Formats: structure tokens, sequence, C-alpha cells
């Protein structure tokens, strides 16, 4: 963990963590929150 | 000293090298040996002769055959229904079904169908039959010979004139403007009023009665007793047929605006008067500048005096006229950029106010008219710039240029070239996002899914010229603005007829295709002014390599060191820009000609359903126009389109070849042609055949400039192509 | 405005929404009312049903192709089409920019610069992406102050 | 026929020699660096134009420069 | 001669990569006739990878 | 430095015949001879292509240009501990000698050689095109 | 393999194919040739009446050939094909 | 439509504008 | 058309026999040694 959670904080793998996460989020916003054109609020 | 004869270190070259840079140096007169001043400017003037004589040697071969082998008469009789014939055809390779199918327009043999909208033009000037072409190709065979004799004439010693005479400036604009553009539109005025409107009116006037056919029913007592409305008394009326004496009026100078009714086009009264007020206005600009006389300008010292006093712009001006009256290439860069926004403002004002008799309802006319003009003038432009290139390597004097705006130009170009990426990155991300968008939308089922962003600032301005198709109403389409209470009773009355018709091109219904299509346009022009702008003021040099002004301005790179110097030189922005351009153009003729291709046979909600995403553009213009242009030959026959449809398919063999110039690069070729030259030199009874020229390959600018015109002949063939087989095969 | 008509009275938009579902009931004739693909069109005809009443209730603008058209001048009927998601993506788009910035700053003061960019030090990463959340208040406070801006004499220029 | 120019940036570090392959490039002595040494270019007919010694020269800007001006047989690479 | 050793330079040669950016000199050559004696240390390499370069006391500034 | 005669008796190494020797530049325009003295019968790369038995002695090897002889050159100065010298022939029978000029390679500083295509001034001391329009001198050579 | 003697035989100006026969026609065949074939030598008058004679012989046939000869001078056998919109 | 003699009178006349585009290539060159 | 035999003859020459002219006399010109 003073190299393994180096590998971890690379740049491929933040960047697959993070776009995962992005994109995990995102999916998760249009399915409770389907077809959003117009922000209501 | 062998050819090429101005440069003396491409004679000695014993490659093939030497018989192609030859070419493609033969003009740029400035880097040639033993060279000066005077040959540079007189060369140059000669070389302008030249030019001018092959432009009215064109002319006058364009009117030959109008006046031999086309039908300007029957034409002249009914421009609705008879194809105005180029020229004829002698080939010898046509079979009896290619001698069967290109008779058209009642030929006796096969003919070319001319979509060059010069018969539009003739009528509407005033040329009725093959003898009145006929006379103006002879004219202009006089005009070109008369052009060689002065080109011929200032090469010899007794009328060289001095580098003094090329760079006075004030002289220059003073007869361009009194001369060119005053005394050439005011003659106009003098055609359109004594032969094009009397012709539009039915008269016959010539030069056997010139001086008896009188244009006005008073005419020259109201101009010089002031009353002038006299010339604006009695317009022709909406009854007027084109060339035909019954409905027509009187006056010469009308300044009704709109369209001839019948025609479609601009009045030619209105033209007139047009001419007389482009006329008045550029012989009034042209007593500007100082030239013999005490009064005028000198515009050293208007650039001068024209320096900000918070020193914002630095020194301003100072020291730009010598800069520009040094410099060709400054003044060659600033008449293209000037020509390609005029050029460009020929191709947009020449399709929405149709200024020729019939030209609006010659429909693939109208649509190479349109990309003619625009292309012309993306290659004009990036000649602008490309020149602009050349003035900062070979022209730019820092030492003279001292903190003036020119300088600082150099001061900041990091800023610039870092804000056109911006502005062309998000013109990027957001006009494919939109379109990547809308199309997924379409595939997903869903259209109602789609961003779709109505363009509400140019349907403003819309309303500001007076659409009531928006309802906005703020001024020209309400009747509570002074602008429209000033214009109601002087032009408006034709404009808003012109302009509420949703027939016409004038100010078309736009939507959110439209809009996101005009983003592909700014993203066009802001990629290639970010890769010109970037060539021009790294010119002399970057953080790469800063000596790129010594190295010239067309050389191919710096070498593998360095990272890597490919492309490096300001020639290679031109050349990375000209792709630019070509699909800049590309956008905007895919819009002009599907927005046009929908409004000509009705359907306008194809485009305003189809236009917003690249799928409808692929499917509904690419793929649906194509119908009649591939099947114009088929196993079973050939059609009229058949030069259409080989012309295009050749677009795709030169395009595809360009990029085997563009993709593959030297070094290979050179070991190619190094095993093909072991083989010719072994090879028994082909041996004793010799080169002269050693065989190498291309060179790398060679390389880049071959596959660039490559792309441009395929690029300008396959469009050319599929636009006149796509809508003269389906008019409408 | 800009001559559409609203969704909510719009006949080529309930028009669409006509189409929609008769192509998704086609699609379910072909399949056993209690399956499990047929709940996924069933679900497909709810979502779209939700979609058109969710258009026609916020005010769009709807043209002749029945299609919802986004008007972004800044109306005041139109705020949720482009002023109101725009300035909530700019705070979102900014605290990306924000935190990018201020996690260059902290790598540039540290022993091996370059090592700190391929492998992204989460703990400071991480304290400086929760104050992203404040940073128009902190972009305009660099501004003002000149930390945000660097003078053009330490900034590399290419020769002219 | 390349014309190749050394500057007074140098400091003698001979790579520009040992990256030419074509011998263009020689160590003359020189009084303006550690090493007492510049490179020169008399046999600059005989240049193809390469660039090797600008790719191995570790100045910045560069010391040894390349022209690359009129081409003959020499500095086309050519066998035939 | 030179500014100093181990100095911060700002270097005022415009062909350079590092044209105003901060240097660290390492050496300064006091044979007289050298016409770049300062030799600068860069945090950043140039496009050829390397950090070294060799600039006269006229084309640097301290601080 | 007296330059080496071509001696043209020693033999060449036993090589089985390469397409990529001398075409007709060699019989109209130079060829290249590189001579030089081997220490027992080794195999080297030809920089035609192939690979030759070089001789015990001396060795004779006809190339058609100069980046042949310094890619040979420097292939047999690096793997091999042999010092080399190579000419340039002419078609009319000159033989010019090329390499080394002063007997001593040009990686080594010599005091014989002067200073030859050699600024005083850097890169961006050198001056602007617009103020060397129309001469035969450009912005490196003065 | 170089010998300073024989510049042309140690760089490859060799005659590989050729040969020495002075030879082997009769005198009968070679009277006919060089007096039918001896106006055409001069390269500066073979190519003046090339091109004058090529260009006469291309417009001759191309002007006297009939319709089965070549298309198109033969014409249009049929009714023209009208275009769309009346054109 | 033209005639015959037309034809002749535009071919001299560009063959005269031949002749002084020849002679202008011909004062360009040297 | 008024004469249709121009087109048999000057397709020919501007097509065929124009270059061979201008492509012979310049391969003459573009190989000269001078
Ligand atoms: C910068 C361009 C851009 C813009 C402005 C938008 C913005 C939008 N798209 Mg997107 N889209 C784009 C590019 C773009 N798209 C591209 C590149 C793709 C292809 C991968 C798509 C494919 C896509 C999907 C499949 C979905 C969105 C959806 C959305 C909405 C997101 C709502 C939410 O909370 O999440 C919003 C209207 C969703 C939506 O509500 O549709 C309106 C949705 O269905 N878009
Ligand atoms: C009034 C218009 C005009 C004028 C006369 C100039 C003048 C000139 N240009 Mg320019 N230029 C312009 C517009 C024009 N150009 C346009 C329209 C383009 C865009 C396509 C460019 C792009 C271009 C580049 C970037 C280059 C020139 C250069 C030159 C020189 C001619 C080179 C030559 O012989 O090419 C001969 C060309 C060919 C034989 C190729 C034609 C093959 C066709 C395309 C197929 C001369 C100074 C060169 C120069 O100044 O060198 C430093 C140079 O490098 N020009
Ligand atoms: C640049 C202008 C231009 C162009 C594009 C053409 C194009 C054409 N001409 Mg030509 N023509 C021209 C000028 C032009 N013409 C003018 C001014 C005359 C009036 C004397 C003629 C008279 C003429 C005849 C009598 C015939 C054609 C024919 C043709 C076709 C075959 C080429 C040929 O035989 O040339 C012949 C060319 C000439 C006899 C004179 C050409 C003089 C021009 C101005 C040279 C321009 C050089 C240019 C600037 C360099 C680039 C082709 C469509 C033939 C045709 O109709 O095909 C069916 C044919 O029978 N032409
Ligand atoms: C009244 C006097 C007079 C007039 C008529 C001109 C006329 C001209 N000069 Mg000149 N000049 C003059 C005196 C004069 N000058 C003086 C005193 C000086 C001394 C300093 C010069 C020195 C000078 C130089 C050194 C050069 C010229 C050149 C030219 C030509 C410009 C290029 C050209 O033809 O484009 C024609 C341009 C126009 C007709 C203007 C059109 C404007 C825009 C682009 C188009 C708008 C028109 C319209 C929309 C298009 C519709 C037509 C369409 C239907 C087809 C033109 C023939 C150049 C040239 O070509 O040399 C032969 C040249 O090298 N002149
Ligand atoms: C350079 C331009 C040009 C030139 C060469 C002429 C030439 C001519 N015009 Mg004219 N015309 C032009 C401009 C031109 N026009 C414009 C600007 C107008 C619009 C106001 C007209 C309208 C006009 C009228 C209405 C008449 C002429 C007439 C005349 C003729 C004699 C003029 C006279 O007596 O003095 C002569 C053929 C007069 C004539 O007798 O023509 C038959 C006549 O009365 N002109
Ligand atoms: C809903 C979909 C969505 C998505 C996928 C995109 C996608 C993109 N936009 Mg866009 N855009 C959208 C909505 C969308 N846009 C909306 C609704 C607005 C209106 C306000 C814009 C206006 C816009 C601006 C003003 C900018 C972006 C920029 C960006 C790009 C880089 C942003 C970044 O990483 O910050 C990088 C860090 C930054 C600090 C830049 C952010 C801009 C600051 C806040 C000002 C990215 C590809 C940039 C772009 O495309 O231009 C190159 C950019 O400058 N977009
Ligand atoms: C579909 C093909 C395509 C795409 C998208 C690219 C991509 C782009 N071009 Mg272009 N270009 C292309 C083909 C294309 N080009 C070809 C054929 C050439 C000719 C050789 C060039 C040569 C080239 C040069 C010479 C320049 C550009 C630049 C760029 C950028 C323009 C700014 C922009 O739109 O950002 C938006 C980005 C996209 C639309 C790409 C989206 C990819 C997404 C994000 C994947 C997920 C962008 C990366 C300019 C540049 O980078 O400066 C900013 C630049 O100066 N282009
Ligand atoms: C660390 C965050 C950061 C910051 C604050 C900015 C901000 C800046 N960049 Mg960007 N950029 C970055 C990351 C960053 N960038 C990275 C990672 C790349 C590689 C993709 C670039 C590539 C780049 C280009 C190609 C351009 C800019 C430019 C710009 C300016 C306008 C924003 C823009 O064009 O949209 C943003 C542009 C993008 C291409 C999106 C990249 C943003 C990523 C997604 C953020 C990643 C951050 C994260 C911590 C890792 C602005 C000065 C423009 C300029 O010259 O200034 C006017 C310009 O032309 N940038
Ligand atoms: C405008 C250019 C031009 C013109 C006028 C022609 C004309 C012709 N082509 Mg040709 N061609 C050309 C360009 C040209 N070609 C080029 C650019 C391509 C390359 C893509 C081709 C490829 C091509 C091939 C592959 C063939 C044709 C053939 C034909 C013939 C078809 C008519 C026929 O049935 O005659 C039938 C044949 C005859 C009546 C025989 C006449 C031969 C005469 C007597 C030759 C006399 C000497 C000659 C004039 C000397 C010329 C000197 C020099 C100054 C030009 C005709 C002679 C065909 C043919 O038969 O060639 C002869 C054929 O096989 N063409
Ligand atoms: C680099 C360089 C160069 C070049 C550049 C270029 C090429 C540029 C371009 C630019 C351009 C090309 C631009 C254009 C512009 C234009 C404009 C800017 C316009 C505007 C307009 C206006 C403003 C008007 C107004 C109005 C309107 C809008 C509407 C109504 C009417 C009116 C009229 C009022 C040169 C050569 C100099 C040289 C040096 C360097
Ligand atoms: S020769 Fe070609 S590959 Fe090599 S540096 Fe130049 S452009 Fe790049």
């Amino acid at each position: 963990m003073q190299d393994v959670k180096t590998y971890l904080s690379t740049a491929p793998v933040l960047a697959t963590l993070w776009f995962g996460f992005l994109a995990g989020l995102l999916i998760e916003i249009n399915r409770f929150f389907p077809d959003a054109l117009v922000l209501p609020l | 000293s062998r050819f090429p004869k101005f440069s003396r270190g491409l004679s000695q070259d014993p490659t093939t090298r030497r018989i192609w840079f030859g070419i493609a140096t033969a003009h740029d007169f400035e880097s040639h040996d033993d060279m000066t001043e005077e040959r540079l400017y007189q060369k140059i003037f000669a070389s302008h002769f030249g030019q001018l004589a092959i432009i009215f040697l064109w002319t006058s071969g364009n009117l030959f055959h109008v006046a031999w082998q086309g039908n300007f008469e029957a034409w002249g009789q009914d421009p609705l229904h008879v194809r105005p014939i180029a020229h004829a055809i002698w080939d010898p390779h046509f079979g009896q079904p290619a001698v069967e199918a290109f008779t058209r327009g009642g030929a006796s043999g096969p003919v070319n169908i001319a979509y060059s909208g010069v018969y539009q033009w003739w009528y509407t000037i005033g040329l009725r039959t093959n003898q009145d072409l006929y006379g103006g190709s002879i004219f202009l065979l006089f005009v070109s010979a008369l052009f060689l004799i002065a080109g011929w004439l200032h090469l010899q010693p007794k009328w060289k004139p001095s580098v003094s005479w090329f760079k006075n400036a004030e002289s220059r604009l003073n007869h361009h403007l009194s001369g060119l553009f005053g005394v050439s539109s005011l003659a106009w005025t003098g055609h359109l009023v004594h032969v094009a409107i009397p012709e539009s009116r039915g008269e016959h006037v010539r030069w056997n009665n010139l001086l008896t056919a009188l244009p006005h029913p008073q005419g020259l007592g109201p101009f010089f007793a002031g009353q002038w409305n006299v010339y604006a008394q009695n317009p022709d009326s909406n009854s007027h047929l084109f060339g035909t004496s019954e409905g027509a009026g009187t006056a010469i100078l009308t300044f009704l605006g709109g369209f001839h009714p019948q025609t479609q086009s601009l009045w030619l009264t209105d033209m007139a008067h047009h001419h007389l007020a482009i006329a008045v206005i550029f012989i009034i600009a042209g007593h500007m500048y100082r030239t013999n006389f005490g009064i005028g300008h000198s515009m050293k010292e208007i650039l001068e005096a024209h320096t900000p006093p918070g020193g914002r712009l630095g020194r301003g001006h100072k020291g730009l006229y010598d800069t520009i009256n040094n410099s060709l290439h400054f003044q060659l860069g600033l008449a293209l950029a000037s020509l390609g926004v005029i050029t460009s403002l020929v191709a947009q004002h020449m399709y929405s106010l149709p200024p020729y008799a019939f030209l609006a309802q010659d429909f693939t006319t109208q649509a190479a008219l349109y990309t003619h003009h625009q292309y012309i003038a993306g290659f004009i432009m990036t000649g602008a710039f490309a020149h602009g290139a050349i003035f900062f390597i070979r022209d730019y004097n820092p030492e003279q240029n001292k903190d003036n705006v020119l300088a600082r130009m150099l001061e900041h170009k990091e800023a610039i070239i870092s804000h056109l990426s911006w502005a062309s990155l998000f013109l990027g991300f957001h006009t494919l996002g939109l379109y990547v968008h809308n199309d997924v939308m379409l595939a997903f089922g869903t259209p109602e899914k789609q961003i779709l962003i109505e363009p509400v600032f140019a349907q403003w301005i819309q309303s500001a010229h007076g659409k009531a198709l928006y309802g906005f109403d703020v001024l020209l389409s309400s009747a509570d603005s002074p602008a429209f209470n000033a214009g109601q009773t002087l032009w408006l009355p034709g404009w808003l007829d012109a302009i509420n018709n949703n027939s016409n091109s004038l100010f078309l219904t736009i939507g959110p295709g439209d809009f996101l299509v005009h983003h592909a346009i700014a993203l066009g022009l802001h990629t290639t002014t970010l890769i010109l702008v970037k060539g021009a003021l790294d010119a002399r040099g970057s953080k790469l390599m800063p000596d790129k002004k010594e190295f010239g301005y067309s050389f191919p790179c710096d070498g593998p060191g360095r990272g890597g110097t490919c492309d490096i030189s300001a020639w290679d922005a031109f050349y990375l820009a000209v792709f630019w351009m070509l699909n800049t153009i590309g956008w905007v003729t895919f819009y002009w000609h599907w927005k046009h291709i929908t409004l000509w046979q009705g359907n306008v909600a194809q485009f305003n359903e189809s236009s917003t995403y690249l799928m409808g553009w692929l499917r509904d213009y690419l793929w649906l126009n194509s119908s009649q242009l591939i099947n114009g030959y088929n196993p079973f026959g050939m059609n009229s389109l058949s030069v259409w449809a080989w012309m295009f398919l050749f677009g795709h063999l030169v395009w595809a070849t360009g990029f085997m110039f563009l993709i593959s690069w030297r070094g290979y070729w050179q070991e190619l042609i190094e095993t093909l030259a072991w083989a010719h030199e072994r090879t028994p009874l082909a041996n004793l055949v010799r080169w002269k020229d050693k065989p190498v390959a291309l060179s790398i600018v060679q390389a880049r400039l071959v596959g660039l015109a490559h792309f441009s002949v395929g690029y300008i063939f396959t469009y050319a192509a599929f636009l006149i087989a796509s809508t003269s095969g389906k008019f409408g | 405005v800009a001559g559409l008509t609203p969704c909510k009275e719009s006949k080529g938009f309930a028009k669409r929404q006509k189409q929609e579902i008769k192509k998704l009931e086609g699609r379910l004739k072909l399949y056993a009312p209690d399956s499990a693909p047929a709940l996924a069109i069933n679900a497909t005809i709810e979502k779209t049903k939700r979609r058109f009443e969710f258009y026609g209730n916020q005010g769009l603008l709807c043209g002749t192709d029945g299609l919802p058209h986004l008007i972004v001048d800044g109306d005041q009927a139109h705020l949720g089409e482009f002023v109101y998601p725009g300035l909530v993506f700019l705070y979102i788009a900014g605290w990306i920019g924000w935190v990018g910035r201020a996690y260059l700053i902290d790598v540039r003061t540290s022993k091996k610069p370059t090592e700190k960019e391929i492998i992204i030090d989460v703990p400071l990463a991480l304290r400086i992406m929760s104050k992203g959340l404040t940073w128009p208040v902190a972009a305009i406070g660099e501004l003002r102050s000149g930390k945000l801006v660097e003078k053009s004499s330490n900034i590399t220029v290419s020769p002219r | 026929a390349h014309s190749v120019k050394i500057y007074d940036t140098c400091i003698g570090c001979t790579q520009c020699v040992r990256a030419c392959p074509t011998d263009v490039l020689e160590m003359v002595p020189w009084d303006g660096c550690k090493a007492s040494q510049i490179a020169s270019a008399p046999r600059t007919e005989d240049c193809v134009g390469c660039k090797r010694c600008e790719s191995a020269c570790p100045t910045d800007f560069l010391s040894v420069r390349v022209y690359l001006g009129a081409e003959t047989t020499r500095s086309m690479g050519l066998a035939y | 001669i030179g500014p100093k050793r181990g100095s911060i330079v700002k270097v005022l040669r415009r062909e350079s990569y590092w044209f105003n950016d901060t240097g660290k000199v390492v050496a300064v050559d006091q044979a007289p006739g050298v016409r770049y004696p300062v030799v600068v240390r860069f945090d950043k390499v140039n496009y050829a990878g390397v950090s070294t370069n060799n600039y006269s006391p006229d084309e640097l500034e301290q601080s | 430095f007296t330059p080496p005669t071509l001696n043209a008796d020693t033999p060449a190494p036993i090589f089985g015949g390469s397409t990529g020797g001398l075409l007709r530049k060699a019989q109209v325009e130079e060829f290249y001879v590189i001579t030089w003295e081997s220490p027992k019968e080794q195999i080297f790369e030809m920089p035609t292509g192939g690979a030759a038995i070089m001789r015990s002695g001396p060795n004779l090897l006809k190339l058609a240009r100069k980046e042949q002889c310094l890619a040979l050159g420097a292939r047999l100065r690096t793997k091999f501990k042999i010092q080399y010298q190579f000419y340039r022939v002419f078609p009319n029978g000159e033989v010019q000698y090329l390499h080394p000029k002063d007997g001593v390679y040009p990686e080594k500083v010599n005091a014989g050689r002067t200073a030859v295509g050699v600024n005083n001034r850097s890169i961006g001391q050198n001056a602007n095109p617009a103020e060397l329009k129309f001469a035969h001198k450009q912005a490196y050579d003065l | 393999y170089f010998d300073l003697g024989e510049i042309d035989n140690t760089t490859g100006n060799w005659d590989l194919y050729g040969n020495d026969d002075p030879n082997r026609y009769n005198g009968f065949q070679n009277k006919f040739f060089e007096t039918f074939a001896g106006a055409f030598t001069k390269r500066g008058l073979l190519l003046k009446f090339l091109v004058l004679g090529g260009a006469t012989t291309i417009g001759y046939l191309g002007s006297t050939s009939s319709g089965d000869l070549l298309a198109i001078k033969n014409g249009p056998k049929q009714a023209p094909i009208m275009g769309p919109r009346g054109r | 439509s033209i005639s015959d003699s037309q034809i002749i009178v535009a071919l001299v006349s560009a063959f005269i504008t031949g002749i002084l585009a020849l002679r202008l290539g011909k004062s360009l060159y040297q | 058309m008024t004469a249709s035999y121009l087109p048999s003859i000057f397709v020919p020459l501007i097509g065929l026999v124009f270059p061979a002219i201008t492509m012979a006399s310049l391969f003459i010109y573009i190989e000269q040694d001078e």
C-alpha cells in the first residue's frame, strides 16, 4: 500500500475509477430522471 | 544554363526535380537569381497584361461557342423550357447512344448544356442574337490583342516604367477609384440605360442607332435641370414581360427594390441606378489622395497620424505605408483578402437577389454559380493568408515596423492562435456533440429528444429585414418603427414583396438545422483562420524552430531531431488549411444545395427535419440526390448525365490518388525508384535507352503540393459532378 | 416566439406521441402479455408518455416539424433551455478547471513535479476537489488579487 | 551544395561530427568554449542534408545548422 | 565572472527554449575568450531532451 | 600530411555478388574506393546489402556513394578496431583522397585544419530576409 | 578489383551483350534500305515533316469519315430526350 | 446564326492574337 | 452549327497534334545542355 496505492493513484487507473464513477453517476441520473431536455429549476 | 534559367541552383540539379521545380518556381519572380527591383515589377506588370489577355481570350471563346454552337436565339425565345447550350462536342470515342443522348436543346449534334449562367447574363445585359455575341467575341479578341501589345510594349526599354511609378500608391488609388471603379460603373450605367433597359422593353438599341434611340422621353433635360425624379417617373409594371414592349415603363433609374415578378430577378432600372450610385461615389472617392496638384492626402502621414495616444496600439500604424508599398506580398494578400470577402459577397448576393433574367428559375446553374464563387473565394482567402505568411518571411522588417500594430500582432501572436484554437474547439465539440446527439435520438426512435436550437438572432435579423414569419415585429416588420416609415414609400414595397415570398431564396426560413450548420460554418472559418493565422504569425520562427525565416517560406522540414519537425513551415500550414477550406466550403455548399434542393421541389420539411442530424445529410442528401447521378450509365444503357457519372467516379480517383502522396512519403518511393533505376540499367534492349534527368522520388514539399492538388481536383470534380447531376437530372 | 407554437398545443407534437406508442404497441403484438420482453416495451411506453408530458409542461416551443425547439437568447420564459443549465454547467466546468489549476500549483512546488501528474496525489487532489465548490469567489478573488494571471515577463514566448 | 553553418554557441561536444554520415564536419581549434574546439564544414559540398548533426547537437538553439539550398548528385544521395 | 553560482537567472536569449524561464546556474567559466561561460540548468527539458545550455552574462538577469 | 596512394594491387573481399553495387554513376560520374588493413579473415555486413569475407591483409572495396563509405567505415571502427581511409575515383582516372584529410579522424581535433563555415554570431543574431532582398548573400553566409 | 591501367574495366563499362561482327547482310539488301530511308535521316528534317504530315493525316480522315466509320459524324438518329421541368 | 466567312475572320484574329501572345512570351523570356 | 467540319479538324489538332507539338518541344527545351 506504499506501492499498491501508488499504482492505484496512476493516471489510467484514476481515469478509469473517475470515469467509471462519472459514467456510473450520469447513467443513474438518466434512469430516475430520463429524457431531460430542459432544467426545471 | 539549362532549364530553369531563372534559378541557377536548379539548373545544376541532375535529377527530375529540376524539371519539376522550374514549373513551380516559374512565377516566384523575387526568388530568382541575378534579380532586381525593376525586373520584378516589370515582369509582374507584363504578367498582369498576359493575365488580362487570357481572361479576355477566355470570354471570347465562351462567347464564340455560344454564338456558334449554342442556341442563344432559341433560348431568347423561351428561357424557361430551353436548356442553354455551351458548345458542341466532337468526341471520337462516342458510340451512337452517346451521340443520341447528348443531343439536347434542339441541336443538330451532341452538345454541352451551359451551367455557367452566361445566357441569363447576356440576355439581361442586352445581347439577343448570335451576331451580337460574335461581335462581342471579336471585340474582346481585339481587347486581349491590345493587352498583349501593351504587355510587350512595357517590357521594351523605351516604355519601361520605373519602380517609383509602380510604388506610387496615391496615383494608383486615385485612378483606380476614379477610373477603374468609377468611369467603368458609369460606363456600365450608360450601357444599362442605353441598351439593356430598352432591350428589356423591346427596343433594339445598337451602335447604328445609339445616337438616335433616346433612352428617356425627355433625355438629358431633367438631368441638367436638377429634377432627377423624371428618371424615376414611370417604372416597369408588374405585368411587364421581359424583352417585350407591353407592360413596360419609361423610367431608366428607378428605386423599386425587390424583384421583377416574371423573372424573379432584379430590375435593370435599379441596377442602372445602383451603378450610377457606385459610380458617383467612386469618382468622388477617387479624388482623395495627393498626386500632382497640391490637394489630397499622403497616406504615409495618415498612417503616421493614426496612433492612439494611450499606447494600446503602440506606435499605431507608423511605418506601415512603406511596409505595404515595399512588400508586394502585403499588397497581394490585402487584395486577395478583399477579393475573397467580395467573391463570397458575390456568391451570397446572386442566389438571394438574382441579378440576371431567368437565372432564379434555372436551378443547377444557380447551384454552380454559388459553388464556383465559394470555392474560388476559399482559395483566394487562403492565398491572402499564405501571402501574409510570405510577407512575414521575405518582406517583413522588424526594424521598420517597430512597436506598430503589425509588430504587435507578433507580440501577442500566441494569444491570437490560442483564442482561435479555443473558438475552433468550442465550435467543434458543440457542433459535433449536437449533431451526434441528434443522430443518437433519431437512432433511438425519439426525434423529440434532439437539442434543436432555433437561430433566433438571425431570425431576429430577418424580422429586422421585414420577414413577418417569426413575428418578432421590431423594425421593418412593424409599422411603428421610423426605419419602416422612412422606407415604406421608397424601396420597401418591392423588398417586402420579395422577402415575404416563400418560393424565392431571399432570406430563407431558417431552423435548428440552419443553426447547426452555421456553427459548422463558423467551425470551418475559425479552424481555417486558426491554421492560417498560425502559419502567418509563426512564419518567422517559433519555440520549436526560431529561424524559420532564414529557411525560406516553403521549406519541407527541419529534421527528425528536437522531437520531430514535420510540416513546421508556413507553407505547410497553408497546405493543412487547404483541406480546411475544402471541408468548410464543402459544408457551405452542402447546406446551400440541400436547403435549395428541398426548396425547389417544395418539401422544405425534409430539410427542416433531416438537417439537424448527420444521417439525414448522408441519406436524404448524399444518398437520395445521388440516385440519378450514378445511374447516368448502367449495363442497360446510358443517360445524359453519364459524363457527370464518370466525372463523379473520376473525382473519387484523383482525390484518393492524392492520399498516395499525402500518406505515403518520400524515401519509400526513393528506394523504389532506386530499384527501378537498377532494373532499367540492367535490362537487355532497354539499357541502351538512357535518362538525362536522374529518376528521383517527388520531393517533400512537392509531395504535399501534388497530394493537395489531387485532393482539390478530386474534391471539386466529385462535387461539380454530384451538384450538376443531382439538380440538372431532377430539375427542382 | 420565433413563429413556434407551444408543444402543449402543437398538433405535430401530439402526432409524434401518437406514432411512437403505435410503433411500440405493434412491437408488443408478437409477445405474450406477461412475458419479460413485453415488460420492457411496456416500460418504454410509460417512459415515452412521461417524456411527452414533461416537454409540454415546461413551456417548450414546437415548430412545424412537431419537435421541441430551444430558445437560447435569454428569454424570461425560456431560462431552463440554455441559461439555467448553462449556469449549472459552467459551475461544474469551472469546478473541473479550478481543481485542475490548483492541483498544478500544489505539485509545482514539490520535489518531483512530473511524478505527481502521472501518479495523481489523491489526498492532495481530494482536499482541493472539495475546495472547487466555491470557485467563482476564488477565481475572481485571484483575478482581483493578481494571482490568477501571470505577467508576460515570466511567460515563455516564441521569438518574432 | 548544402550550406552548413557553425555558430559560436558550440561547446565542442564533437557529436555533430560523430553523427555525420558523409564526413562533412570536422573539429578545428577554437577559443570560445571549455573544450577549446568548434566544428566546421569544409566538405559542405558532400552534405546530403540529413541534419543528423542538428539532431545530435545539445545546444539550445543549435550551433550546427544545415540550410537546404541547391541540390546536386552529392546531396541527392544517388548511385545511378 | 557571471552573476553567481547556484543562483536563479532568467534567460533573455530569444532563440532558446527557456526564454523568460527560471533557471539555476551550475557553472561559470572564468577562462577568457569564452563567449557563453554561464551554464544554466533548467527543471524542464527542451525538445531535444536536454536541460543544460550555455549562455553569456549579457543574456541573463538575476530574478 | 602526405595522402596515401591507392595501390590498385590489393585484392577484394570474398563476395558472392550483389545487385546493390556500382550502377552507371560509377561509369560516368564517380565511384568511391575504401581501403583498410585487416588483422584476420572476418565477415562484415556489406553496405550495398549482403555479407562478404574480408581478407587477412589489406582490402579494397568499390562503393557508389560517400555515405556507403562512412556506413561501412563506422561499422569497422566500432565493431572492429580497424583504421580505414577512402577515396573518390573519377572516370578519367583521377583518384581523390577524401577521408581523413589530415590523417586523423574529424572527431579528433588537429591544429592543421582551419575554421570554415563558422559564424561568430548565433542564430538569433542572423539578419532578417527583408533587409537582404535581391542580393547573392543570404541571412547566414555573411 | 581496381587496376589504374584500365579504368573502364574496373567500373562496369562492359558491353555485356554486344557483338563485334562487321556485317551479316549482303550488298543488295543494304543498298535498298539506305536509298529509301535517305530522306528520313536528319533529326531536324524528320521532326518537321512528321509534325506537318501528322497534322494533315488526322484532319483528313477526321473529316472524310462517314456515319458507319465514326459515330460522331453519324449524328443523332432518333428523337431527342426531353429533360425534366419541360427543358 | 453566324456565317462561314465570320469564322474565318475570328480564326485570323485569334491567330493574330496568338502571334501577339507569342511575342509577349518571347519578351517575358528576355 | 455553322461549319460542322471544324469540330472534326481542331479537336484532333489541339487534342493530339498540339500536345505532341508542345510536349516534344518542351522535352527538347528542358533537356538542352546550353
Ligand atoms: C483611370 C486610369 C486607369 C485605369 C482605368 C486603370 C486600369 C487598370 N490598371 Mg492602372 N494605374 C493607373 C491608371 C489607370 N489604371 C495609374 C495612374 C497608375 C500609376 C501608379 C496605375 C498603375 C497600375 C499598376 C502598376 C497596375 C495597374 C493595373 C491595372 C488593371 C487592374 C487589374 C484589372 O484589370 O482588374 C480589373 C478590375 C476591375 C475592372 C475592377 C473590378 C472591381 C471588383 C473586383 C469587381 C466588381 C465588378 C463587378 C461586381 C463584376 C461584374 C462583372 C461580371 C458580370 C463578369 C486595370 C486595367 C494592373 C494590371 O493589370 O496591369 C496590366 C497593374 O499591374 N495599374
Ligand atoms: C483529344 C484527344 C484525343 C483524340 C482526338 C483521340 C482520338 C482517338 N482515340 Mg484516343 N486517347 C486520348 C486522346 C485522344 N484520342 C487519350 C488522352 C487517351 C488516354 C486515356 C486515349 C485513349 C485511347 C485508346 C486506348 C484508343 C483511343 C482511340 C481513339 C480513336 C477513336 C475513334 C475511332 O474509332 O477510330 C478508329 C481508329 C482509326 C481511324 C485509326 C486512325 C489512326 C490514325 C490514322 C493515326 C495516324 C498518324 C497520327 C495522326 C500521327 C500523330 C502525330 C502527332 C502530331 C499527334 C481516335 C483516333 C482508339 C483507336 O483506335 O486509336 C487509334 C483506341 O484504341 N484512344
Ligand atoms: C497575416 C497577414 C495578412 C493577412 C490577413 C488576412 C488575410 C486577414 C483577413 C481578414 C479579413 C478577411 C477580414 C474581413 C473583415 C470584414 C469585416 C470586419 C466586415 C465588417 C462589416 C461591417 C462591420 C459592416 C457593417 C454593417 C453590417 C454588419 C450590417 C448592416 C450594414 C453595415 C454596413 C452597417 C496581410 C495580408 C495583411 C499581411 C500581413 C500579415
Ligand atoms: S524528412 Fe519527412 S519524416 Fe523526416 S523530418 Fe522531414 S517531414 Fe519528417
